[PDB]
Protein backbone atom coordinates (compact mmCIF):
# COMPACT_ATOMS: atom_id res chain seq x y z
CA UNK A 1 0.00 0.00 0.00
CA UNK A 2 2.57 2.67 -0.96
CA UNK A 3 2.27 6.42 -0.67
CA UNK A 4 3.00 7.97 -4.09
CA UNK A 5 3.82 11.60 -4.79
CA UNK A 6 3.97 12.82 -8.38
CA UNK A 7 5.60 16.06 -9.48
CA UNK A 8 4.87 17.22 -13.02
CA UNK A 9 6.40 19.89 -15.21
CA UNK A 10 5.95 21.37 -18.67
CA UNK A 11 7.06 18.17 -20.43
CA UNK A 12 3.82 16.32 -19.63
CA UNK A 13 1.71 18.97 -21.34
CA UNK A 14 4.06 19.53 -24.32
CA UNK A 15 2.24 16.96 -26.46
CA UNK A 16 -1.08 18.64 -25.72
CA UNK A 17 -0.05 21.69 -27.77
CA UNK A 18 0.42 24.04 -24.86
CA UNK A 19 2.42 27.22 -25.41
CA UNK A 20 5.02 26.53 -22.84
CA UNK A 21 6.20 27.84 -19.53
CA UNK A 22 9.43 25.93 -19.90
CA UNK A 23 12.18 28.48 -19.46
CA UNK A 24 14.78 28.20 -22.24
CA UNK A 25 17.64 30.71 -22.68
CA UNK A 26 15.67 33.14 -20.49
CA UNK A 27 12.78 32.84 -22.93
CA UNK A 28 9.26 31.45 -22.61
CA UNK A 29 9.13 30.59 -26.29
CA UNK A 30 9.24 34.16 -27.62
CA UNK A 31 8.95 36.30 -24.49
CA UNK A 32 11.64 37.28 -21.98
CA UNK A 33 10.96 35.58 -18.64
CA UNK A 34 12.34 38.74 -17.10
CA UNK A 35 9.54 40.71 -18.76
CA UNK A 36 6.49 38.49 -18.23
CA UNK A 37 7.50 36.11 -15.45
CA UNK A 38 8.84 38.38 -12.69
CA UNK A 39 7.25 40.74 -10.19
CA UNK A 40 9.40 43.53 -11.73
CA UNK A 41 8.14 42.83 -15.21
CA UNK A 42 4.55 43.23 -14.00
CA UNK A 43 5.53 46.46 -12.24
CA UNK A 44 7.40 47.76 -15.32
CA UNK A 45 4.72 47.02 -17.94
CA UNK A 46 1.49 45.58 -16.45
CA UNK A 47 -0.47 46.14 -19.63
CA UNK A 48 1.95 44.00 -21.53
CA UNK A 49 2.06 41.31 -18.84
CA UNK A 50 -1.72 41.20 -18.53
CA UNK A 51 -1.85 40.87 -22.35
CA UNK A 52 0.71 38.01 -22.31
CA UNK A 53 -1.34 36.07 -19.73
CA UNK A 54 -4.62 37.01 -21.43
CA UNK A 55 -3.28 35.39 -24.59
CA UNK A 56 -2.04 32.27 -22.74
CA UNK A 57 -5.38 31.96 -20.93
CA UNK A 58 -7.24 32.03 -24.24
CA UNK A 59 -4.95 29.55 -25.96
CA UNK A 60 -5.35 27.14 -23.04
CA UNK A 61 -9.08 26.93 -23.67
CA UNK A 62 -9.02 26.40 -27.43
CA UNK A 63 -10.82 23.26 -28.68
CA UNK A 64 -7.59 21.65 -30.03
CA UNK A 65 -6.08 21.56 -26.52
CA UNK A 66 -6.85 18.27 -24.76
CA UNK A 67 -5.31 16.25 -21.90
CA UNK A 68 -3.04 13.56 -23.40
CA UNK A 69 -2.54 9.92 -22.45
CA UNK A 70 -0.02 10.90 -19.77
CA UNK A 71 -2.56 13.14 -18.04
CA UNK A 72 -5.17 10.37 -18.19
CA UNK A 73 -2.78 7.81 -16.70
CA UNK A 74 -2.20 9.98 -13.63
CA UNK A 75 -5.96 10.28 -13.16
CA UNK A 76 -6.11 6.47 -13.18
CA UNK A 77 -3.35 6.30 -10.60
CA UNK A 78 -5.20 8.64 -8.27
CA UNK A 79 -8.35 6.48 -8.84
CA UNK A 80 -6.44 3.41 -7.61
CA UNK A 81 -4.58 4.98 -4.66
CA UNK A 82 -7.00 7.52 -3.20
CA UNK A 83 -5.53 9.45 -0.26
CA UNK A 84 -2.21 7.64 -0.77
CA UNK A 85 -1.68 9.71 -3.96
CA UNK A 86 -0.71 13.39 -4.22
CA UNK A 87 -0.11 15.27 -7.48
CA UNK A 88 2.03 18.36 -7.40
CA UNK A 89 2.43 20.34 -10.58
CA UNK A 90 4.64 23.22 -11.68
CA UNK A 91 2.14 23.66 -14.53
CA UNK A 92 -0.43 26.42 -14.60
CA UNK A 93 -2.65 24.68 -17.17
CA UNK A 94 -5.79 22.74 -16.09
CA UNK A 95 -5.06 19.56 -18.04
CA UNK A 96 -4.64 17.47 -14.88
CA UNK A 97 -8.09 18.63 -13.71
CA UNK A 98 -9.62 17.91 -17.10
CA UNK A 99 -8.10 14.47 -16.95
CA UNK A 100 -9.93 13.77 -13.69
CA UNK A 101 -7.29 14.45 -11.03
CA UNK A 102 -8.50 16.21 -7.85
CA UNK A 103 -6.65 18.11 -5.11
CA UNK A 104 -3.91 19.03 -7.55
CA UNK A 105 -1.35 21.20 -5.79
CA UNK A 106 -0.45 23.97 -8.26
CA UNK A 107 2.82 25.07 -6.69
CA UNK A 108 3.25 27.75 -9.38
CA UNK A 109 -0.41 28.77 -9.49
CA UNK A 110 -3.05 28.53 -12.22
CA UNK A 111 -3.73 30.32 -15.50
CA UNK A 112 -7.48 30.09 -14.98
CA UNK A 113 -7.26 32.01 -11.71
CA UNK A 114 -6.49 35.60 -10.85
CA UNK A 115 -5.40 37.10 -7.57
CA UNK A 116 -6.05 40.29 -5.65
CA UNK A 117 -2.65 41.99 -5.62
CA UNK A 118 -3.10 43.17 -2.02
CA UNK A 119 -5.30 40.49 -0.41
CA UNK A 120 -3.69 37.57 -2.19
CA UNK A 121 -7.10 35.92 -2.51
CA UNK A 122 -7.50 33.98 -5.73
CA UNK A 123 -10.60 33.42 -7.77
CA UNK A 124 -11.62 31.47 -10.85
CA UNK A 125 -11.28 33.55 -13.98
CA UNK A 126 -11.62 32.42 -17.57
CA UNK A 127 -11.71 35.62 -19.60
CA UNK A 128 -9.34 38.55 -20.20
CA UNK A 129 -8.14 40.78 -17.41
CA UNK A 130 -8.73 44.52 -18.06
CA UNK A 131 -7.70 47.56 -16.01
CA UNK A 132 -11.32 47.84 -14.81
CA UNK A 133 -11.37 44.30 -13.42
CA UNK A 134 -10.75 44.79 -9.72
CA UNK A 135 -11.06 42.76 -6.51
CA UNK A 136 -14.14 42.33 -4.30
CA UNK A 137 -12.28 41.10 -1.23
CA UNK A 138 -11.12 44.56 -0.17
CA UNK A 139 -12.13 47.92 1.23
CA UNK A 140 -10.82 49.74 -1.86
CA UNK A 141 -10.96 47.40 -4.89
CA UNK A 142 -7.43 46.65 -6.10
CA UNK A 143 -6.01 45.57 -9.49
CA UNK A 144 -6.07 41.82 -10.22
CA UNK A 145 -2.97 39.94 -11.32
CA UNK A 146 -2.57 36.47 -12.80
CA UNK A 147 -2.51 33.77 -10.10
CA UNK A 148 0.76 32.50 -11.59
CA UNK A 149 3.86 32.33 -9.40
CA UNK A 150 6.68 34.33 -10.95
CA UNK A 151 10.43 33.73 -10.56
CA UNK A 152 11.33 35.40 -7.30
CA UNK A 153 8.04 34.65 -5.59
CA UNK A 154 7.36 31.92 -3.05
CA UNK A 155 5.65 28.83 -4.49
CA UNK A 156 2.24 27.70 -3.20
CA UNK A 157 1.42 24.73 -0.96
CA UNK A 158 5.00 24.10 0.16
CA UNK A 159 4.14 23.00 3.71
CA UNK A 160 1.76 20.37 2.35
CA UNK A 161 4.24 19.33 -0.31
CA UNK A 162 7.21 18.85 2.05
CA UNK A 163 5.05 16.92 4.51
CA UNK A 164 3.97 14.56 1.75
CA UNK A 165 7.56 14.34 0.54
CA UNK A 166 8.70 13.18 3.96
CA UNK A 167 6.04 10.43 3.90
CA UNK A 168 6.28 9.17 0.29
CA UNK A 169 7.24 5.59 -0.54
CA UNK A 170 7.47 6.39 -4.26
CA UNK A 171 8.33 9.80 -5.75
CA UNK A 172 7.87 10.22 -9.52
CA UNK A 173 9.02 13.32 -11.45
CA UNK A 174 7.46 13.65 -14.91
CA UNK A 175 8.36 16.15 -17.62
CA UNK A 176 10.48 18.40 -15.36
CA UNK A 177 13.63 20.16 -16.57
CA UNK A 178 15.69 20.03 -13.37
CA UNK A 179 16.29 23.78 -13.75
CA UNK A 180 13.50 25.23 -11.65
CA UNK A 181 13.92 25.27 -7.86
CA UNK A 182 12.73 24.39 -5.30
CA UNK A 183 10.76 21.87 -7.39
CA UNK A 184 13.93 20.30 -8.83
CA UNK A 185 15.14 19.67 -5.28
CA UNK A 186 12.12 17.55 -4.32
CA UNK A 187 13.81 14.34 -5.52
CA UNK A 188 16.64 14.93 -3.05
CA UNK A 189 14.13 15.47 -0.24
CA UNK A 190 12.31 12.29 -1.31
CA UNK A 191 15.52 10.26 -1.23
CA UNK A 192 16.54 11.60 2.19
CA UNK A 193 13.36 10.06 3.55
CA UNK A 194 13.80 6.71 1.85
CA UNK A 195 11.41 6.99 -1.08
CA UNK A 196 11.96 5.08 -4.31
CA UNK A 197 12.59 7.80 -6.89
CA UNK A 198 11.49 7.64 -10.55
CA UNK A 199 12.10 10.02 -13.50
CA UNK A 200 9.83 9.87 -16.55
CA UNK A 201 10.95 12.44 -19.03
CA UNK A 202 11.65 13.17 -22.65
CA UNK A 203 15.29 13.90 -21.67
CA UNK A 204 17.37 13.25 -18.53
CA UNK A 205 17.21 16.16 -16.05
CA UNK A 206 19.72 15.05 -13.43
CA UNK A 207 22.86 12.91 -13.81
CA UNK A 208 23.32 10.16 -11.19
CA UNK A 209 21.85 7.96 -8.45
CA UNK A 210 19.22 10.40 -7.33
CA UNK A 211 16.54 8.97 -9.54
CA UNK A 212 16.73 5.25 -8.73
CA UNK A 213 14.68 4.41 -11.77
CA UNK A 214 14.43 6.37 -15.03
CA UNK A 215 12.63 5.96 -18.39
CA UNK A 216 12.94 8.40 -21.28
CA UNK A 217 10.70 9.11 -24.24
CA UNK A 218 7.53 11.00 -25.14
CA UNK A 219 5.36 11.58 -22.11
CA UNK A 220 2.30 10.03 -23.74
CA UNK A 221 4.11 6.72 -24.12
CA UNK A 222 6.43 6.46 -21.15
CA UNK A 223 3.94 7.63 -18.53
CA UNK A 224 1.01 5.36 -19.27
CA UNK A 225 3.28 2.34 -19.35
CA UNK A 226 4.95 3.10 -16.03
CA UNK A 227 1.57 3.71 -14.38
CA UNK A 228 0.00 0.60 -15.90
CA UNK A 229 2.94 -1.48 -14.67
CA UNK A 230 2.62 0.11 -11.22
CA UNK A 231 -1.12 -0.52 -11.22
CA UNK A 232 -0.61 -4.20 -11.98
CA UNK A 233 1.95 -4.49 -9.21
CA UNK A 234 -0.72 -3.60 -6.69
CA UNK A 235 -2.83 -6.62 -7.66
CA UNK B 1 12.79 25.65 0.00
CA UNK B 2 13.08 29.30 -0.97
CA UNK B 3 11.56 31.21 -3.88
CA UNK B 4 10.87 30.06 -7.42
CA UNK B 5 14.24 30.34 -9.12
CA UNK B 6 16.23 29.08 -12.09
CA UNK B 7 19.60 27.22 -12.41
ZN1 LIG C 1 -8.72 42.71 -2.73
Amino acid sequence: KPRVLVLTGAGISAESGIRTFRAADGLWEEHRVEDVGTPEGFDRDPELVQAFYNARRRQLQQPEIQPNAAHLALAKLQDALGDRFLLVTQNCDNLHERAGNTNVIHMHGELLKVRCSQSGQALDWTGDVTPEDKCHCCQFPAPLRPHVVWFGEMPLGMDEIYMALSMADIFIAIGTSGHVYPAAGFVHEAKLHGAHTVELNLEPSQVGNEFAEKYYGPASQVVPEFVEKLLKGLK
Amino acid sequence: GGAKRHR
